C-alpha cells in the first residue's frame, strides 16, 4: 500500500537523548562494582 | 631488551684516571687493563681464573628477573584498579 | 584531518560551552543508563551530546566532559580524534557528507559528487563563505542498496539525481527539511518495479507453532 | 535437493518494506511477545538446544556456529552479571540489511534481545548503533519505549519472573566498532580498537563482566526459532549452513533490493528471480563479490554454478559473511572498485596492529598505483605475497577482511593488471 | 652543493676505521641541525682503505686523491676538523667530479 | 598446579596464567617483543612475537595465548621466521630513514631485530608518512615520524608513571602518538618514557647527540640524591660522563629511575 514509516521524517535533532531521558526513569538500578571508578 | 649481553660473565677492571691529552684533548691513560673486558661461562671459573691470576675480586651475583603474573585478562577487570584506559 | 591541536583563538580552551541544565539531567540520565562501576563509558554519547549542542567541537567542550565525567582528558582525546563523527575543524549548519565507496560509487557517485561541487563551490573539503555546507568524502554509511546517498546532518538522502539535487539543495537553502527518505519511485529498499517479499499478507501470532 | 523458494508462508521477516503497522499493537498482529512466557519460563537449555538442532550460524562476518557461541557461557553466577551485546553497526560496504530490521520491525529486534539475553542467563542486552543511524536508534528507542510502557521489558520479561535491560549505545561512525571486541571497548568508552581473542568476550566482555556478541540477524531470528521452528529451519539450508538470509543484492543492476530468502539459492536466481537481472544480460556480471567487503572476487566462469553456503563458498575459494551481492559489469573499473576497497580500509582501520597500520595502507598505495597503470608487472605476486603476509598475522579479521579481494583481484583478474602494465608501456 | 658541512655526527665511521684514528664528540648545534664539534682525522694512524667514506651515508668523509701532503713535523698530520673542512673546502671541485664519475660504480 | 609446555621438543613445567614469552624464558629462547615490555602490561600491538602453536593453521601472539596444555612452540619455524619477516618488513614500510640522525645508534632495538630476524631488501618504493614531532617537555626530544606506534610510552604514562597524557589520536597510518594539545608532559619518572621506547622516537635531550652506545664504557653503580638506591649504568665515554641509565634489580628499582 503506503509507507507507513512515517516519522522518520518528523524525528528532531536532540529526539534520541529524549527518549534516553525519557527510559532511564524506567531502566533498572544498574550495577555497582564496589569502586566508584577505574580511578584513572 | 636483550638476554645475549646477560647470558655470559663477564670480568672488567678497575677504572683508573683517563685524563685529556694537551694537544686535542684525546683520551690519554697510563692504565693499560682498563681496556680490557673479559668473557666467561662460569662464575666459579671466573673466580678460579681471578684467584690464578692473583687479582682482588668483587663478585656481583647474576640479577635474574623475576616472572611477572601478565596475563592480557586482568587488563580489563570489573572491580580491580588494573584496568587500562588506553585500549 | 591533521589530528594535533594548533591552540587558535577561535580552539582555545576559553570558548564559550556550558551546558543547560536538561542537557545536565541528559548526562546524568546517560550515567543512571550505564552500570556505576566504570563510568568512563559515557564518553561517546555525552560527547555526541556536544556535538549535538553545537558542531565544531572545542577544546573547552573536550575538557568539560572529561571535567563532567572525570575522565582524563587525554582519554576524552583519543575518543574525539578516533572517531570520525565527531568534528573539530569548523563544519557548517548542514553538513553534507557523501558516499564515495565501491557499491554505493559504482551507480554514479562521483557524479553526485560533481554535481555537488558544480552546484556549491567547493573543491574537496573546505566550507562555504556563508557557512552553510561543508562537504567530507566519508566512506561507508551504511544504507547501500539504495545506490546514490548523501547524508545532510542526521538524516538519510537516497537514491537520487542531480534533478533531485536540484530541489533538495534549493529547497535546503530557501526553505524547511525535504521530506528525508529516498527517492525515484521507492519507499525505504523496494523492488523499482512490484516486491519480490511481503507480497503476501503478513503471518499470524504464533504461525506455524 | 535443490531449494531455494522460500514460499511466502514461510517468511521470517515479514514487515520489512515498511507496511502493515511497525510499532507495537501492529508488531503484536504480525507475531511477537505471543508465546514469549512460556519461552522463558521452558527453560534457557531448551532454547539453545533449538539454536543448536537448528544449527544457526553467525549471520555476521566470522559465520561462528550459534548456539555453540552462546553455550560457550552457559554458565552459573561468577559474580558479575553477563551481557548479550548487538552489533547493530553495519559497516561493511553494501550492508543495510540491517537498517532495514531498524526500521520496520525493531520489536523483533527487542523480542531477540529479550529471548537471547535469557537463553544465556544475562542482565542486559546493548543494541550498539552506529554514529550516522539516528532515525534507526530513534525507531529502536521508539519501540523500547513502547515495550517498556506494555511492561514487555524490565522487573517482568513478558509477565515472569525476569528483570532484563535493553539499551541502545549510540556510536561515532566506524566499521571497526562493529568488530567482536572493538564494540566491547567502544560500548567501555575508548578508543574502538579490538581486543585480543586469546581472552574471549565469554571469559571477559564489557565492563570485565562476560558477554555474547551476536549481529542483528542472530539475535532477531532466535525468538521465532523458538516459537515457530527449531526442525523447520534446520530444514532450510544443508546440514552444515542452514536457514535464511538477508540478501543484499547492489550495484549494476535493474533492481537494486533486499530480498530475505532461503539459504543455498543459486545465485543465478537471486539475480534474475527476485532482484531482477542486471544492465545487459550475461555478457556482463562479471566480478560479482558474494558478501560485503570480507570475501574475495568471482571470474564469471564458475558464477552460473555457485551455492550460496558458506563451505560451499570455501570450495569456491571465496568466503560468506553479510551476502551483499555486489555486482560489476563490463563497463566498471575493477582496480579503481578494489583500490577503493583499501581506500575505505586505509581511512577506516583503526591502527593497532602493524599488518593494518602499514601493510594496509601498503596494499592502498600499491592499487592505487595500479588504477593509472604507471608500475611494473612484478609488484602483483609481492602485492599478493604481502596480502598473504597480512592474512593470519592480525587480530580482528579486518586485516583477512582487507587481504582478501586483494587475492580475489589477483587471483582472478591478473591478465587485466597484465593489460594495463601493457597500456602503460605503450605509453612512452 | 648549496652550503652547509656534510657530516652529521653518526660516529659510525670510527666503528669501521680499524686503526681507532677518529674521534668525533658532538653536540646540538643550538640551530636546530645535528653536527660535529670535533673531528680527529690521525695521518699518522689510519690505514688509507676507503672503509669511512663506504660508510659514510651521505658521502660526507671522502678520500680525495692528494698523495702530496708529506709534513715536516709530527703535529702537521694530525688533521682535527678546520684542516679537513678547509681541505674538502680546497679539494671540492675533484672530489665531486670523481663522485659524480663514480657513483654508479659504488 | 603445573603445565608440560613443549619449546621445541623442551619438557618445561610453567605455571598458568602465563604467557609463550615467559614460557620461553625459562628455555632461553628469546620471542622478539616491540610492544611488550616485561613490566608493563599487555597488549598486542607490534605482531613480532608471532610464533607458531603446533599444527594450528593460524599463527598465535606470544603476549596474549596462555599455553594450554601440552603445545609445542615451534619458534625456529618456516611460518614463524615469514611472520617476523613480514612483520619487519611491514615495520619498515613506513619507517623514515633516519638512522644516522637517531640517538640510538647501537641502542635501537629495531635495528637489532632486523639485522636478526627481518628480511633482506625492502621492496617499499611509494612514500613514507611524516608526523608533526611535539614539545614533550625539555627532557624527552621527540621526533615522531619514525615513531611505530607500539603504545609502549602510553601504557607506561597511564599505569607506573600515571599522567595519562601520551595517549594515540587517529587511526591507520594516521595513527600518530603524543599529546594531542600542546601538554608539557613533565612528571617524575618522565625520563623512563625513553628507555621504554625502543625505537629512538623520542630520546633525552640532553644526551642528544653527544655520543653513541658502541662508544660508551657502561660500568655500574648505585644511585645517589634520592634515598631509594637505585642501580645506574653509567656510560662513559673517553673519560666523560655520557649516560645515566637505570639496571635491572627487581627490588630497589625495576627498569626505572627517576
Ligand atoms: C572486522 C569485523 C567486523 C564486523 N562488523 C560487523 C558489523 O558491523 N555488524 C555485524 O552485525 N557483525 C559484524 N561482525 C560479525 C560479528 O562480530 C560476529 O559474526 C558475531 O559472532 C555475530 O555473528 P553470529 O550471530 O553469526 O554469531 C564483524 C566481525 C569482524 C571480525
Ligand atoms: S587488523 Fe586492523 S582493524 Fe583489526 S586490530 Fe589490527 S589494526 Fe585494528
Ligand atoms: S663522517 Fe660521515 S659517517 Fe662519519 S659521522 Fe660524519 S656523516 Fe657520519
Ligand atoms: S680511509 Fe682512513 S679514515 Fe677512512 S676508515 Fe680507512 S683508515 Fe680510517
Ligand atoms: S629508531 Fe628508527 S631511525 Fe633510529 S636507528 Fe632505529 S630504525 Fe633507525
Ligand atoms: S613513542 Fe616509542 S614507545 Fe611510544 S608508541 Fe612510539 S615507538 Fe612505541
Ligand atoms: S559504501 Fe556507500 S554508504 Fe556504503
Ligand atoms: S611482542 Fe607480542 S605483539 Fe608485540
Amino acid at each position: 500500500t503506503t509507507y507507513k514509516n512515517l516519522q522518520h521524517h518528523d524525528y528532531n535533532t536532540y529526539t534520541f537523548l529524549d527518549l534516553n531521558l525519557d527510559l532511564s526513569k524506567f531502566r533498572l538500578p544498574q550495577p555497582s562494582s564496589g569502586r566508584e571508578s577505574p580511578r584513572h | 631488551s636483550g638476554v645475549n649481553n646477560t647470558k655470559k660473565w663477564k670480568m672488567e677492571f678497575d677504572t683508573r684516571e683517563r685524563w685529556e691529552n694537551p694537544l686535542m684533548g684525546w683520551a690519554s691513560t697510563a692504565d693499560p687493563l682498563s681496556n680490557m673486558v673479559l668473557t666467561f661461562s662460569a662464575k666459579e671459573d671466573a673466580i678460579a681464573f681471578a684467584e690464578k691470576n692473583g687479582w682482588s675480586y668483587d663478585v656481583e651475583e647474576k640479577k635474574v628477573p623475576k616472572p611477572k603474573s601478565k596475563s592480557y585478562g586482568a587488563n580489563f577487570s570489573w572491580n580491580k584498579r588494573t584496568r587500562v584506559s588506553t585500549k | 584531518a591533521l589530528f594535533v591541536h594548533r591552540d587558535t583563538p577561535e580552539n582555545n580552551p576559553d570558548t564559550p560551552f556550558d551546558f543547560t541544565p536538561e542537557n545536565y539531567k541528559r548526562i546524568e540520565a546517560i550515567v543512571k543508563n550505564y552500570p556505576e562501576g566504570h563510568q568512563a563509558a559515557a564518553v561517546l554519547p555525552v560527547l555526541d551530546l556536544a556535538q549535538r549542542q553545537n558542531g565544531w567541537l572545542p577544546i573547552s567542550a573536550m575538557n568539560k566532559v572529561a571535567e563532567v565525567l572525570q575522565v582524563p582528558p587525554m582519554r576524552v582525546y583519543e575518543v574525539a580524534t578516533f572517531y570520525t563523527m565527531y568534528n573539530r575543524k569548523p563544519v557548517g549548519k548542514y553538513h553534507i557528507q557523501v558516499c564515495t565507496t565501491t557499491p554505493c560509487m559504482l551507480r554514479d557517485s562521483d557524479s553526485i559528487l560533481e554535481t555537488l561541487q558544480r552546484k556549491l563551490g567547493i573543491k574537496v573539503g573546505e566550507t562555504t563563505p556563508d557557512k552553510l555546507f561543508t562537504l567530507i568524502e566519508v566512506e561507508c554509511l551504511g544504507a547501500c542498496v539504495n545506490a546514490p546517498m548523501v547524508q545532510i546532518n542526521d538524516n538519510y538522502y537516497e537514491d537520487l539525481t542531480p534533478k533531485d539535487i536540484e530541489e533538495i539543495i534549493d529547497e535546503l537553502k530557501a526553505g524547511k527539511v525535504p521530506k528525508p527518505g529516498p527517492r525515484s519511485g521507492r519507499f525505504c529498499c523496494e523492488p523499482a518495479g512490484g516486491l519480490t517479499s511481503l507480497t503476501e499478507p503478513p503471518k499470524g501470532p504464533g504461525f506455524g507453532v | 535437493t535443490s531449494f531455494g523458494s522460500l514460499k511466502d508462508e514461510d517468511r521470517i521477516f515479514t514487515n520489512l518494506y515498511g507496511r502493515h503497522d511497525w510499532r507495537l499493537k501492529g508488531a503484536l498482529r504480525r507475531g511477537d511477545w505471543y508465546k514469549t512466557k512460556e519461552i522463558l519460563l521452558k527453560g534457557p537449555d531448551w532454547i539453545l538446544g533449538e539454536m543448536k538442532t537448528s544449527g544457526l550460524r553467525g549471520r555476521g562476518g566470522a559465520g561462528f556456529p550459534t548456539g555453540l557461541k552462546w553455550s560457550f557461557m552457559n554458565k552459573p553466577s561468577d559474580g558479575r552479571p553477563k551481557y548479550l551485546v548487538v552489533n547493530a553497526d553495519e559497516g561493511e560496504p553494501g550492508t543495510c540489511k540491517d537498517r532495514e530490521i531498524m526500521r520496520h520491525d525493531p520489536h523483533k529486534l527487542v523480542e531477540g534481545c529479550l529471548v537471547g539475553g535469557r537463553a544465556m542467563g544475562a542482565r542486559a542486552a546493548y543494541i550498539y548503533i552506529r554514529g550516522e543511524f539516528y532515525n534507526e536508534a530513534s525507531n529502536l528507542q521508539v519501540a523500547i519505549r513502547e515495550a517498556y510502557e506494555a511492561g514487555l521489558i524490565g522487573k517482568n520479561a513478558c509477565g515472569s519472573d525476569y528483570d532484563f535491560d535493553v539499551f541502545v549505545v549510540r556510536g561515532a561512525g566506524a566499521y571497526i566498532c562493529g568488530e567482536e571486541t572493538a564494540l566491547i571497548e567502544s560500548i567501555e568508552g575508548k578508543q574502538g580498537k579490538p581486543r585480543l581473542k586469546p581472552p574471549f568476550p565469554a571469559d571477559v566482555g564489557v565492563f570485565g563482566c562476560p558477554t555474547t556478541v551476536a549481529n542483528v540477524e542472530t539475535v532477531a531470528v532466535s525468538p521465532t526459532i523458538c516459537r515457530r521452528g527449531g526442525t523447520w529451519f534446520a530444514g532450510f539450508g544443508r546440514e552444515r549452513n542452514s536457514g535464511t538470509k538477508l540478501f543484499n543484492i547492489s550495484g549494476h543492476v535493474n533492481h537494486p533490493c533486499t530480498v530475505e530468502e532461503e539459504m543455498s539459492v543459486p545465485l543465478k536466481e537471486l539475480i534474475e528471480k527476485h532482484a531482477g537481472g542486471v544492465t545487459g544480460g550475461w555478457d556482463n556480471l562479471l566480478a560479482v563479490i558474494p558478501g560485503g567487503s570480507s570475501t574475495p572476487l568471482i571470474p564469471k566462469s564458475v558464477c552460473e554454478t555457485v551455492l550460496m553456503d558458506f563451505d560451499a563458498l570455501v570450495q569456491a575459494q571465496t568466503g560468506l559473511g553479510t551476502a551483499a551481492v555486489i555486482v560489476m559489469d563490463r563497463s566498471t573499473d575493477i582496480v579503481k572498485a578494489i583500490a577503493r576497497l583499501i581506500e575505505f580500509y586505509k581511512h577506516e582501520s583503526c591502527g593497532q596492529c602493524t599488518p593494518c597500520r602499514e601493510g594496509v595502507d601498503w596494499m592502498n598505495k600499491v592499487m592505487a598505483r595500479f588504477v593509472k597503470g604507471d608500475a611494473r608487472p612484478a609488484e602483483i605476486d609481492s602485492l599478493w605475497e604481502i596480502s598473504k603476509q597480512i592474512e593470519g598475522h592480525t587480530i580482528c579479521a579486518l586485516g583477512d577482511g582487507a587481504a582478501w579481494p586483494v587475492q580475489g583481484l589477483i587471483r582472478h583478474f591478473r591478465p587485466e593488471l597484465e593489460d594495463r602494465m601493457q597500456r602503460f608501456a605503450q605509453q612512452h | 652543493p648549496s652550503g652547509e658541512e656534510r657530516c652529521i655526527a653518526c660516529k659510525l665511521c670510527e666503528a669501521i676505521c680499524p686503526a681507532q684514528a677518529i674521534t668525533i664528540e658532538a653536540e646540538p648545534r643550538a640551530d636546530g641541525s645535528r653536527r660535529t664539534t670535533r673531528y680527529d682525522i690521525d695521518m699518522t694512524k689510519c690505514i688509507y682503505c676507503g672503509f669511512c667514506q663506504e660508510a659514510c651515508p651521505v658521502d660526507a668523509i671522502v678520500e680525495g686523491p692528494n698523495f702530496e701532503f708529506s709534513t715536516e713535523t709530527h703535529e702537521e698530520l694530525l688533521y682535527n676538523k678546520e684542516k679537513l673542512l678547509n681541505n674538502g673546502d680546497k679539494w671540492e671541485a675533484e672530489i665531486a667530479a670523481n663522485i659524480q664519475a663514480d657513483y654508479l660504480y659504488r | 598446579n603445573l603445565i608440560e609446555v613443549f619449546v621445541d621438543g623442551q619438557s618445561v613445567m610453567v605455571e598458568p596464567g602465563t604467557t609463550v614469552l615467559q614460557a620461553c624464558e625459562k628455555v632461553g629462547m628469546q620471542i622478539p617483543r616491540f610492544c611488550y615490555h616485561e613490566r608493563l602490561s599487555v597488549a598486542g600491538n607490534c605482531r613480532m612475537c608471532l610464533v607458531e602453536i603446533e599444527k594450528a593453521p593460524k599463527v598465535v601472539a606470544a603476549c596474549a595465548m596462555p599455553v594450554m596444555k601440552g603445545w609445542n612452540i615451534l619458534t625456529n619455524s618456516e611460518k614463524s621466521k615469514k611472520a617476523r619477516e613480514g612483520v619487519m618488513e611491514f615495520l619498515l614500510a613506513n619507517h623514515p630513514l633516519d638512522c644516522p640522525i637517531c640517538d640510538q645508534g647501537g641502542e635501537c632495538d629495531l635495528q637489532d631485530q632486523s639485522m636478526m630476524f627481518g628480511s633482506d631488501r625492502s621492496r617499499f618504493l611509494e612514500g613514507k608518512r611524516a608526523v608533526e614531532d611535539k614539545n614533550i617537555g625539555p627532557l624527552v626530544k621527540t621526533i615522531m615520524t619514525r615513531c611505530i606506534q607500539c603504545t609502549r610510552c602510553i601504557r607506561f604514562a597511564s599505569e607506573i608513571a600515571g599522567v595519562d597524557d601520551l595517549g594515540t589520536t587517529g587511526r591507520g597510518n594516521d595513527m600518530q602518538v603524543g599529546t594531542y594539545i600542546e601538554k608539557m608532559f613533565m612528571s617524575e619518572l618522565s625520563g623512563n618514557v625513553i628507555d621504554i621506547c625502543p625505537v629512538g622516537a623520542l630520546t633525552s635531550k640532553p644526551y642528544a647527540f653527544t655520543a653513541r652506545p658502541w662508544e660508551t664504557r657502561k660500568t655500574e653503580s648505585i644511585d645517589v640524591m634520592d634515598a631509594v638506591g637505585s642501580n645506574i649504568v653509567v656510560s662513559t665515554r673517553t673519560g666523560e660522563v655520557m649516560r645515566i641509565l637505570p639496571r635491572m634489580h627487581e627490588d630497589i628499582n625495576e627498569e626505572w629511575i627517576s
